[PDB]
């Protein structure tokens, strides 16, 4: 069931993400017929800030994630229109992030376009709606003149802080970017409930 | 240290190679200057490998 | 009751201080009790014990 | 909260008690005993007041973990 | 003990021969291979070992 | 022939998993030294640590002072106590203990160490009498 999960929550996961959908939404036979036919399905968001945000969703017998050069056409492919681009998302089956030529293909295309964000991840990561998850607490990205004048009063560096992986789900649905910081409202059974700022650091992969 | 003038092309350059911050230029086939560096010496040929 | 106990007090703008010095000889009561006479005649039977 | 801790565990009930520094009906319970009164007639300037300074000693709370001289400042 | 092997032609690396190689090494390959300056490969052979103070070894060690 | 102490060969086997260029100069090589630092005090109205004394820090001024009047013993006291530790903790009581309480801050990487300055005869104490 992973691809109805997947087609019911990539879109919220957009809406959570502050971004204004483009072209249209298709029904959920349509979205699998082209996901099986071409191999992937392709979703686009424009952001508040102007820029373009393009989710990839593939198919896990689809060949783009069996065949690196497949996939290095389709990125330079995409990467060569005429957008910002603000962010791609290449939402893909488990073992595709265990298949270490594809994450090869990816750090290459990372490496040309540095301006560029790409990051491969997971089903799950989109099979549920993150932010609404019971165990996850409230995670919120704060701006670098919170945090500055945190760490001020603190005496304390970034790299002193406690670190979170740019990966981490609330984080991506979030969109923290290494180097910034997210405050994380964590239920307490010692104080009932507790305010904690981390360091988002680079993604895995 | 402190190399002199005294001896000819030799032993005063290569006092001179103990200096770190005196390097060489190597042709490895040119006779005329043959020195024998004191200690390790990191040089430079004539065409600019290390 | 510096005179007379190890207390020489001082004061601050939240008087924790004060307060601190008034839970290790007892005598908290003084903040909300009239007392302050009571336990001072009790403090010179201590000394002087 | 405490619904929210009861959701992603398997046997954490929600509990009426807590462990706290401070037990604030005990220390009331002490002074009503040692108080040389009760029953004290209605006052409204009394009772305001003691609202007041209840709500102010809520508000600076926080200030026991850093010191008397920020919260005679009223630092941030 | 370390061996040379040259398509079958074999001959053995004595610490000597391989002080010799490690001293043609220069700091710029050192750093480059993520080494520190001061863990350059000449420092691996040692012509002077140094023997431990005797209050590490009392009056069997010293044998 | 038979040898009974034997040594137990020892082995280690969870191998760790740590995550123009010239020879050397008189600066990267060498200068173990570490720069000198300077004290930044922090100004009173600016502290943010606790103004009582936490039981470690009294503890550490009763044993200081009762130390050095072991060696010493001109004392402010008024009443005469027979042992150095009585004295001391009377002492930090009476607020005229003479010493300070220095609390580092922060160390920072340009060579200052932030410090807070405390006066433990204007704190609170927490020991016991």
């Amino acid at each position: 069931m992973a691809m109805q999960k997947l087609f019911t929550y990539i879109y919220e996961f957009i809406e959570y993400r502050k971004m204004v959908l483009l072209e249209e939404k298709v029904p959920y036979d349509k979205f699998v017929q082209m996901v099986l036919n071409t191999g992937f399905f392709r979703i686009n968001a424009e952001t508040l800030n102007h820029g373009i945000v393009s989710v990839f969703i593939f198919g896990a017998n689809g060949k783009y994630v069996h065949h690196g050069g497949d996939m290095r056409t389709l990125l330079t492919n995409t990467l060569n229109e005429k957008k910002h681009y603000e962010e791609l998302i290449l939402i893909v089956d488990k073992p595709v992030l265990s298949k270490k030529n594809i994450l090869d293909i990816i750090v290459e295309q990372r490496a040309a376009n540095p301006t560029i964000v790409i990051n491969i991840y997971p089903y799950h990561l989109f099979c549920i709606n993150i932010p609404k998850v019971s165990a996850i607490p409230k995670h919120k990205l704060i701006t670098q003149e919170e945090a500055q004048e945190f760490l001020g009063r603190e005496y304390l560096q970034p790299q002193d802080l406690m670190q979170i992986s740019a990966s981490d789900p609330p984080v991506v649905w979030l969109g923290g970017r290494p180097g910034d910081f997210v405050q994380i409202e964590r239920p307490s059974e010692t104080a009932m409930h507790a305010v904690v700022i981390r360091f988002i650091t680079k993604s895995k992969i | 240290k402190l190399p002199d003038l005294s001896m000819p092309i030799e032993a005063y350059i290569r006092q001179l190679l103990v200096d770190p911050d005196v390097v060489p230029i190597v042709s490895e086939k040119k006779k005329e200057l043959r020195v024998r560096p004191s200690t390790r010496k990191e040089i430079f040929l004539i065409n600019g490998t290390h | 009751l510096s005179t007379m106990y190890s207390v020489s007090p001082v004061f601050t703008s939240g008087y924790m201080p004060l307060l601190y010095d008034l839970y290790r000889a007892g005598y908290l009561e003084v903040l909300w009790n009239p007392v302050e006479q009571k336990f001072l005649q009790h403090a010179e039977q201590r000394e002087k014990e | 909260i405490f619904l929210n801790v009861e959701n992603f565990n398997f046997s954490q009930l929600l509990t009426d008690v807590r462990q706290v520094p401070v037990n604030v009906a005990s220390i009331v319970k002490n002074i009503l005993l040692s108080s040389t009164s009760g029953v004290l007639p209605f006052d409204e300037k009394s009772i305001l007041q003691k609202y007041a300074m209840v709500k102010t000693f809520c508000k600076n709370l926080p200030y026991v973990f850093i010191n008397n001289i920020q919260e005679r400042l009223q630092t941030p | 003990t370390f061996w040379a092997d040259q398509q079958g032609k074999i001959d053995k690396l004595y610490p000597q021969i391989i002080r010799e190689i490690f001293s043609r090494v220069t700091y710029d390959t050192v750093v480059k291979l993520g080494r520190s300056k001061n863990s350059h490969p000449e420092k691996l052979v040692l012509k002077a070992i140094q023997i431990p103070p005797i209050s590490i070894r009392p009056g069997d060690i010293n044998n | 022939l038979i040898m009974d102490d034997l040594v137990e060969e020892y082995v280690e086997t969870e191998e760790e998993n740590l995550v123009e260029i010239v020879e050397s100069p008189s600066i990267c090589e060498g200068f173990v030294q570490a720069s000198s630092q300077t004290l930044v005090i922090i100004p009173d109205n600016e502290r943010i640590t606790s103004n009582v004394l936490t039981t470690f820090e009294a503890t550490r001024l009763v044993a200081v002072r009762a130390q050095q009047l072991a060696i010493n013993g001109s004392t402010m006291l008024k009443k005469k106590y027979s042992s150095p530790i009585d004295i001391a903790k009377q002492e930090l009581f009476n607020r005229k203990i003479p010493l300070l309480v220095m609390r580092c801050i922060k160390v920072t990487p340009e060579g200052q160490k932030i410090v807070e300055i405390w006066n433990p005869r204007e704190m609170g104490i927490p020991l016991l009498d």
